[PDB]
């Protein structure tokens, strides 16, 4: 895989030389595939390319109009590397410049980057920064402590944590420049309150710039349950397998393993797979249970009950489920084709209209040519003035395959149909 | 050159979801040199897509490229929390190569409270006659997030700044950091610095404080 | 060694007697080389002899000229003692008497002394001290007492017993307008020992009978609404916003509303009396209305609920969704043919690209409103925007008959907030 | 009766210093009957000389007495802190024994700024109807000293007594209570209770204050 090493300083004085260069390590600077660019990045201006060197058995130099009077872009071949020079810079230069691989004729994609440059254009010094020390003035399981890394110029600082083997828990913030012309900004961690007593914590800050490394030692002084119904496909399908799912969120590591209890209407059930704790990004635990349904139990209204346990909760929490009681009503299910005022548009709109079906649980799908189509989105079911519920899904689709004459068809799935199925196809006449 | 627009600017999705990224160009371009490019905090851009539809090396199935002519469309089918990045199209139909302004996504997640911890100035800084305060609002969502600073119970201004992380790609969440600046003069003749956040996961303020002679 | 012992009461009342004693150790009352003396001092008058007993084989008795008529000092061969009595006493007479030891023919200087005793002249009844502990509110801390409201003086101050002197600094007492006597007494000693050791101030007041040792130490649920999105978009009509209390018990005081806009308090919220719902709870609304312009431009709404009396409380603050407002595209469907087969028939309004979410969707005919329709809700899609559907039902007569129909939509992005489509069998 | 004048009414000096003391007769004294005396705060007149030149038992070395007829002289060769006392003389050539009006030997010593407490008052008086707040000037030199009361801002007038603790034997400095007397009623009016101090070993005034309500 090839790699791109940029170096050169970031900080340019104004009307002078920004000079920058491009390691190249994995290909040929000669490559006659290749072309050795570099593009720029600013706020407000974006992603710009400025130019690109490229060996076609001669040594050829294209540049963007914007800067081709103050820009150069040399290779070297002794080097393997490739260099950029923009003269007379002013403050609408400051950027992040990257060095890019472009490649292969028939694509010319940019595979390869160089890590970037940050370009300050200021008559102001280099100056390294001051680093102090980030701790709490004096019960809580976590700790917090950082650095403050100021009056430093130009950016950026690199800042680690006990010389890179602290990263969890490290939030570096973006530098603000202040009043003084002076960057600063704090690097926090958070660490267990236990650990303040043994483990010392240090913030190393590199500025590149100034070539300094500063080191600092900083010294210091629930459960919730949701019960989750079968998918509406998998209760109608018997080469489905549906399942109720009991989750517990919110497990605190002092009170940890939950006890789970199945009844089927009231009876105790014994096969469900219980999964192992998982912690969480917020240091709490959650754990989930899931019990195997028999299509025709969910289908006559059974009632699946969740018991949970855990020194947390003094009352058990309890979860009960099943399927809406009511008479199963047949759904209707028509397809109505784009407006002829959306055929002004590259993507026009195939709806499927599907009412007075009862219970709410139903599958809907696009499928086109034997392939499914998975650019749909269904509205929820709404309940209609007769007690049954409607819906509409609506499949995107390029005018062209539309105007083509493909055929596109809605399959829906309930308990009230003949073989839980029926299918509507749509098409151009 | 070509001008490519990119729509929506921002997209707030949740993981799961499917996300459709579009970029209009001005001009007809050549399928063969429309890319795609993923930029996430602090790095390059990286190659998605290439040739309008085709894959990069090491890409996740879930990206795919699509259109023609001047309508191009990038799909994340389910969204991943670390999908939060930058995302521009590039062409190179017409010389020279032209990008996008870029489509920024955002992760959509369950609203987190703050964890408030609260900084005195160390004895070190104080010395050198500048007293920096420090209030740290850690891995909360959304984004929002008010902070006061109260010294002796009196409300300030103009005189505090505040920095906030990009969305964390794991956990979707940010932290924030706010920096009251004060002389050593002016921070002597006070005793309580408080900082005082209210968040959507909060429900009522939540007070972080310090009593300066203590620390 | 020698000593000399004082006792009786100081305070004495105008034109009565004073009577103290001096005991003896050490010598004798009847030492032929001794005179057993008394002395007053007061400021201004200064030291002053008062007189003299004295045995010489026979007991003798001289008097200053100023006391004579008033004065008896009498020996006491049987307990080894002497006594001063003063009659017909006068506010003159109020100073620190002394017993003391007369040596020596050849020098008669004044070597061995009593402690003194503090004499006052006065008509006023004795009072006992009142005793306060000295603590600070919140490497060296002081403590004291205030030993307030006595008389006569004196009081005697010591700190634990008397195992604690240093740093220990009592005051004179003061005289105050009411008659009373007043001081403090104070120590200073080092903070570290304020956990483990104990400070207790020991005040006598003899005269009172009094010793006192004074220890010196030192629910509901809250939901907020956004305004109906036909309020916000019709100026004829008014928004508002709804802060809705939740799960408050029948003995909860009254639950208070504090209203804000962008921090900022109104007092122009309607609250509603609470109302007992089925399950036995009750729940209280209270009601903000909102101008139009300040909800469309993301001004915030912030409802803090709290109960009469106690101090906590719950807030929410809402403002109208971020992010960049888009145009809907509104496009209508007419029935599929294979609903031509039934009585009543679908006319469909297809809503989409819209942002943010807020929208009133309807349906007219003539003129008049239809109201024999259902819209679903808003549905977010892949490109961040939201799109819906509504279904107006219509008898096949009037569809047939070349009615038009129309499907009316408010928007923010709307130009005038609307835009109407109509569908007819064409 | 014999009249015995003292000079001076007051003497200040510094430990070290020599001191000179004189007690003159009105009618001649007969030598072995002239005394002097030397009285500590809260004690009696304690026998230093006898028969104008004689030391007493247990009396240092550093005192010495001298003269005849009407003019007797005490001196104190280097004086001691301990030697802060009113110094008397006294006859009894011809009775009555009378005595001098006293000398008063004060300490001279560097400048020490005081060390200020102020206290609330406590819980058990509030419940009787008054309000003493007390301030404290500990261990000072010299004895000159502003103390201000200040109740919300507000300088008080005719609402405080000083009381001085005579000099420290061992030290030489002074103590100083300053107590503020209100009703309940006007003490629960306002907040903010304060005792400034003025001295001349403070650069500028000490506020020392507490909050009613805190306490
Ligand atoms: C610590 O972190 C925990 C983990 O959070 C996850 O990870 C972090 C990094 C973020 O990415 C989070 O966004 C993410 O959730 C938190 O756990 C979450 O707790 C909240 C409660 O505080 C739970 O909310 C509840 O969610 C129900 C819906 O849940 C489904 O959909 C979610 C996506 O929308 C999905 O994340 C869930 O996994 C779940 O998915 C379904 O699972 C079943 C079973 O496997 C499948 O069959 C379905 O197909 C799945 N469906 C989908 C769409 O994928 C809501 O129903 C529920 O609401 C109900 O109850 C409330 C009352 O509480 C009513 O008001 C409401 O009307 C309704 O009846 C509720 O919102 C959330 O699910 C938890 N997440 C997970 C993954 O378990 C902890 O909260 C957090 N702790 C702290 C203190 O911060
Ligand atoms: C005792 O009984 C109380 C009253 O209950 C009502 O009456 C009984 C008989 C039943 O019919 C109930 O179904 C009925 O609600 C209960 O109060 C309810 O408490 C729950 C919380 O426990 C509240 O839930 C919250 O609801 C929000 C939405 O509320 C709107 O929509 C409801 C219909 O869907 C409607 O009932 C509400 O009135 C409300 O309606 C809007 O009102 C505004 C203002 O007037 C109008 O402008 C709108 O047009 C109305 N809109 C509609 C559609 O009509 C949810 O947003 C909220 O969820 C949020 O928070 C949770 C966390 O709590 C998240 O998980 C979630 O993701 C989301 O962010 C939440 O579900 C409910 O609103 C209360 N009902 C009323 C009427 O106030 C008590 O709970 C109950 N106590 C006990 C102990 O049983
Ligand atoms: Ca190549
Ligand atoms: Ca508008």
């Amino acid at each position: 895989q090839v790699e791109l090493q940029q170096s050169g300083p970031g900080l340019v004085k104004p009307s002078q030389t920004l000079s920058l260069t491009c390691a190249i390590s994995g290909d040929s600077v000669s490559s006659r595939s290749a072309s050795w660019s570099w593009i720029r990045q600013s706020p407000g201006r974006g992603l710009e390319w400025l130019g690109r060197t490229y060996y076609r058995s001669h040594w050829y130099y294209e540049y963007a109009q914007s800067v081709k009077s103050r820009i150069t872009i040399n290779p070297d071949t002794s080097k393997n590397q490739f260099s950029l020079q923009l003269n007379s810079v002013t403050p609408e230069d400051t950027a992040v410049y990257y060095c890019a691989r472009m490649d292969v004729p028939s694509f010319r994609y940019f595979d390869v980057w160089g890590q970037g440059t940050l370009v300050t254009v200021s008559s102001a010094s280099t100056k390294g920064p001051s680093v102090f020390p980030l701790a709490p003035c004096s019960s809580e399981s976590t700790a917090a402590l950082g650095c403050l890394v100021k009056d430093y110029f130009p950016e950026p600082v690199t800042v680690s944590w006990n010389s890179g083997a602290l990263t969890s828990g490290v939030h570096t913030f973006p530098a603000v420049l202040q009043s003084s012309g002076l960057y600063s900004l704090s690097s926090v961690v958070t660490v267990p309150s236990s650990s303040l007593g043994t483990k010392t914590y240090t913030c190393n800050v590199d500025h590149k710039p100034s070539n300094t490394k500063v080191d600092k030692r900083v010294e210091s002084k629930g459960p919730s349950v949701f019960l989750f119904p079968p998918k509406p496909k998998d209760t109608l399908m018997i080469s489905r397998t549906p399942e109720v799912t009991c989750v517990v969120v919110d497990v605190s590591q002092e009170d940890p393993e939950v006890q789970f209890n199945w009844y089927v209407d009231g009876v105790e059930v014994h096969n469900a797979k219980t999964k192992p704790r998982e912690e969480q990004f917020n240091s709490t635990y959650r754990v989930v249970s899931v019990l195997t349904v028999l299509h025709q139990d969910w289908l006559n209204g059974k009632e699946y009950k969740c018991k949970v346990s855990n020194k947390g909760l003094p009352s058990s929490i309890e979860k009960t489920i099943s399927k809406a009681k009511g008479q199963p009503r047949e759904p209707q299910v028509y397809t109505l084709p784009p407006s002829q005022e959306e055929m002004t548009k590259n993507q026009v709109s195939l709806t499927c209209l599907v009412k007075g079906f009862y219970p709410s649980d139903i599958a809907v799908e696009w499928e086109s040519n034997g392939q499914p189509e998975n650019n749909y989105k269904t509205t929820p079911p709404v309940l209609d003035s007769d007690g049954s519920f409607f819906l509409y899904s609506r499949l995107t689709v390029d005018k062209s395959r539309w105007q083509e004459g493909n055929v596109f068809s809605c399959s829906v799935m309930h308990e009230a149909l003949h073989n839980h199925y029926t299918q509507k196809s749509l098409s151009l006449s | 050159d070509i001008v490519l627009t990119q729509s929506p600017a921002t997209l707030s999705l949740s993981p799961g979801e499917r996300a459709t990224l579009s970029c209009r160009a001005s001009q007809s371009v050549r399928s063969n040199y429309l890319a795609w490019y993923q930029q996430k905090p602090g790095q390059a851009p990286r190659l998605l897509i290439y040739g309008a539809s085709n894959r990069a090396t090491g890409v996740p199935a879930r990206f795919s490229g699509s259109g023609s002519g001047t309508d191009f469309t990038l799909t994340i089918s389910s969204l991943e929390p670390e999908d939060f990045a930058v995302y521009y199209c590039q062409q190179i139909s017409n010389s020279p190569p032209t990008f996008g302004q870029g489509t920024k996504v955002e992760i959509k997640r369950t609203v987190a409270a703050p964890s408030v911890f609260i900084f005195p100035p160390s004895d070190e800084q104080l010395k050198s006659g500048t007293a920096s305060v420090v209030c740290l609002l850690n891995n909360f969502y959304p984004r929002e997030a008010k902070v006061q600073w109260k010294v002796d119970n009196a409300l300030q201004s103009g005189n505090s700044q505040e920095s906030v992380t990009e969305q964390d790609s794991k956990d979707s969440t940010y932290s924030l950091s706010s920096t009251l600046t004060l002389s050593k003069a002016d921070y002597e003749k006070h005793k309580v610095y408080a900082c005082e956040v209210t968040h959507q996961g909060l429900s009522s303020p939540v007070t972080k404080s310090f009593n300066r002679g203590e620390c």
